[PDB]
């Protein structure tokens, strides 16, 4: 996640890692992909487990 | 964390273990026993 | 306690405003079925009109509130 106290000094490396063929997410994207945890089915489904 | 290699782990590193794990532990303990003195059985905090 | 997930001593003893059922876990799950199996069958013309009470209860519902006044 780039951008944060925990990776901000990587952020120069991000184009190349990407270049990989792999993914890295701006903190507004991780945050979208955590409150899609948050949603009904999710919450329900760690209810099951 | 950081510079922090094996031979460097002191009291620093220690605390941040603390905060990011121990505590963790405590919170959700400690909001378990809240939930559990009501007698609140249907209503599960989702821990992320 | 089982069936609907509310004391009745708790009523007596307390008397609450507002009473907050929720449908949490398995438990919960069950609290709510019972919730929306029950129903008002009443006859209109010499005909049978099944309704349901809590019609605002459904598989979606995480709670259910019972309101009043004063208890």
């Amino acid at each position: 996640t780039r951008g944060t106290g925990l990776m901000s000094a990587n952020n120069i490396i991000a184009e190349g890692i990407e270049k990989m063929g792999v993914r890295t997410f701006s903190q507004k994207e991780m945050a979208f992909n955590l409150l899609g945890l948050l949603t009904p089915e999710v919450v329900e489904l760690c209810q099951k487990s | 964390e950081q510079g922090i290699e094996l031979e460097h782990i002191d009291s620093k590193s220690e605390f941040a273990h603390r905060i990011m794990l121990t505590n963790i532990l405590r919170m959700m303990g400690c909001v378990k026993k809240q939930k559990s003195a009501r007698g609140i059985e249907t209503r599960p905090a989702q821990v992320i | 306690k089982d069936t609907y997930g509310f004391s009745i001593l708790d009523i007596v003893i307390n008397n609450p405003v507002n009473l907050t059922i929720h449908f949490g876990g398995e438990k919960g799950k069950r609290i709510r079925e019972n919730y929306s199996a029950m129903i008002f069958e009443t006859i209109v013309d010499g005909k049978l009109k099944t309704e349901k009470i809590f019609k605002e209860i459904n598989e979606h519902s995480t709670s259910y509130t019972f309101r009043s006044e004063k208890g």
